[PDB]
């Protein structure tokens, strides 16, 4: 009970200091690895080509500013913060139609090294033909995610797997999943010798 | 698994 | 002495206000329960359903407690729910952002318990197959933690049963049955239960 | 001009940054609200989901000590209007809404030298309504209960000043004709408990015009 | 009863 | 031209370092309407969406300055959330208003005030008659929510509401649209209380 | 890195620590549209929504600076709400504009800033004749709020709309797409005012 | 009357 | 005409 202020105190103490970074910066580079967890299918509209999914959209990525000593802290090793609080990338759908939909709290988790990890839950309406979508080989849409205003300069982008986690997958949705990938991509243009960076999320998918 | 349970994925970033 | 009692409840909120969450060495129970009282919408074309109900959620701090003999005799006060800590207790399959249909105030007594009852409207993952049928269709939901497992927030209720006694009594669904029950959840990889609640509707057109 | 507008904004600095703020009701020190309906409309009657959406005003009057003042010490000024995010207001709550309820007009209340606050915001509910009946000669009846939120009738008091909500507003080619709207206190006992909740309860009969 | 209406039941923890 | 900056941020910080209007310090605004779309006609529920630009300008002698204590600035664009903004609403709205553009004022050295928001609303109005050649008629009143015509007098430059601008391949022809200032007392009470009446006939195209 | 990072942070408050363009200072805005999609066509109401990124591009004197004094920091990154930006609209839009991406704006040390909001766009469409080989046509003009020519000159790269990143399968097929700039005189009055008119060909793919 | 109109309503309690 | 236009009107006063 002494010890359980005394360990509020530590982490308020700990918060305090690391709460009072620019973002990231070509000399002081940013990783950011993505992954998928589909949860449903909810929309598929024929009559706009607008395809809704509902899905966690995990985020973690690593700040040397974030970065304590636990033993100067009472061991603490890491912390629940608002998301509010911190640093996000701004990691972004390219092809949604609409603003997306917070389905979740959104609060990280900081560890003494430095490390975020963030999982919002999201629906996100965007441009899909589900043309298909009621024959036996499916329909096939794809969207892509990443940094809206860094090169990968600033933000490089990685997954740790190529397979978006299904084991969650809605088994009473209108829409069975036959394959769903999020692949790393690299982009060079003409003008700009800096690369683009960005996740492409690849889902095929047919009527139950 | 773990990894698409929220609560479970963000407290085992070494494996989710 | 009117004013005496304003003086020593504005003294005691803004005494307290000035907690982290729970962590696996000063962990919380979060008691939770359900009161039904609308089945709106069951859409057969998107496997959603749109449920209103009222969401009691109570836990305990030692970081609230006071002594009334400290502050007039008072026993209790309520207070925005902004002003305190709430915990992330999230529907798991929702596919819409909640909506609130009431205030969001909690009433804190002088042992550190907090109550706090907000009304929702909730569109979730369902499939309302059979509900134009005796038997009726079933859906299920799962409300718990977003970041916290069973070692830092254990989740309970105090019954199974789902308080129907306000479920609008001329909705276009009737309720069959509706239980609220504690589901503890163990992965292969990691040593810590996870705890949920799961909301499982029986109904019928 | 610029004496009123400085004697205007000394008393609200007052009353605003007064040294026991308000923290709403207690047993100790409780308080009445008064509600009045003025129905306007009822937009929709959905029978496919059984909600039903009005639109109406909601006249709500209070009174706190703490927001008196002596006019003759203020420039003789008995009233100021202010944003009602400036001052404590009650929770009264639709308790069968379907939606949130949508504001349709400023949130401004008006403040009365003897403590009495006026506020009246315009609003869309949508709530529970089985409109079955609708398009016969007898009608839809409906019914939705308004009240506190947190507070029993112990701490906070529901009046209206009249049973009947004030209809002389409402559209005249509305989709939907008025046959009777009524706002009645009622007082709800619980076995197990002592102290009484109180609600108002809007009963609304309509049918297709 | 008394736990079907929020105001009553925040005011009854013992019973609600 | 940074002695031209620095001269406009001294202004506005003057300026913005009033209560509204009073009986003892009464105000005039002036509301004129630019009718853009009538969007859509519901006749399920008798609502009526439009599309217009609200045109208000009124004068506080709070706002003056001189020019020549100010570099010659003799007028400055600001937000409108940076200064007092008069309440005129629509009485009979069933939507609350989207507001379709910037929300900018314009503040001249003799304290007048230009503000123009473009505005869809959604408002009461039996569409009855739309399909014929005499079209339907529908109206809409705005005024002050809490004033009266003591502490804000309504007043219109003309009854003509502005249909240059119209949308010439809208699903709705316009074939009047007026703006007519009204004057109405309760027998009860001395005060007048002031609208201005927006009545458009339209037929559908 | 440390040092990279207090080099950022020292240069933004220099450069926090702008009120918009003056006849004195007018301001050229650089405006261009890259078209992603036609999401739909509401003949019922002549409503048509688009998707396209919107280019803004404007130069402050007050924004720049010189590397060598912050360690060779060349440009950064911050939010749009923490620099001043200008008040281009559409002009005959139905329904707020929604918001697509961040709103994060790139500055470089010669002062020019570039701002690349994504956005959804409901506005004034007749689309009859979309079904046929010739298509439909749709303008929406884009322009400063309350700036005339004098205070904001708009300004084009190009009068080609970017269709390189058009969606393939859109349920529309662009026929064509132009940004044209346009200078308008009034009777009255002797100042320009500018707009930046999209036209939009297109029909059922 | 004056209790249906919100401006004149809240100008007079002694009558709404 | 200018009256028509909120970015010409908003800087004439004297006729709109």
């Amino acid at each position: 009970d002494d010890d359980k202020l005394h360990s509020q105190a530590n982490l308020m103490r700990l918060k305090s200091d690391l709460f009072n970074y620019p973002g990231p910066t070509k000399d002081d580079p940013l990783t950011v690895t993505l992954g998928f967890t589909l949860q449903d299918i909810v929309k598929a509209d024929s009559s706009t080509n607008e395809v809704d999914l509902v899905y966690y959209e995990q985020q973690r990525w690593k700040l040397n500013s974030l970065m304590w000593d636990p033993n100067e802290y009472g061991n603490i090793t890491d912390f629940r913060t608002s998301a509010a609080d911190i640093w996000t990338p701004d990691i972004t759908a390219y092809s949604s139609t609409r603003p997306v939909q917070v389905l979740s709290p959104q609060i990280a988790v900081v560890t003494h090294d430095g490390s975020v990890m963030f999982i919002p839950a999201q629906r996100l309406s965007f441009m899909c033909d589900p043309t298909g979508v009621d024959s036996e080989e499916g329909a096939t849409c794809a969207v892509k995610f990443g940094s809206w205003v860094y090169s990968g300069f600033e933000i490089d982008l990685k997954t740790d797997t190529d397979q978006v986690d299904l084991s969650s997958y809605y088994a009473s949705s209108k829409y069975e999943i036959l394959s769903a990938t999020q692949t790393r991509q690299v982009q060079h243009y003409s003008c700009c010798p800096e690369p683009y960076i960005d996740v492409n999320l690849v889902v095929k998918f047919r009527e139950r | 698994g773990c990894c698409s349970h929220p609560a479970c994925s963000v407290n085992h970033p070494e494996l989710c």
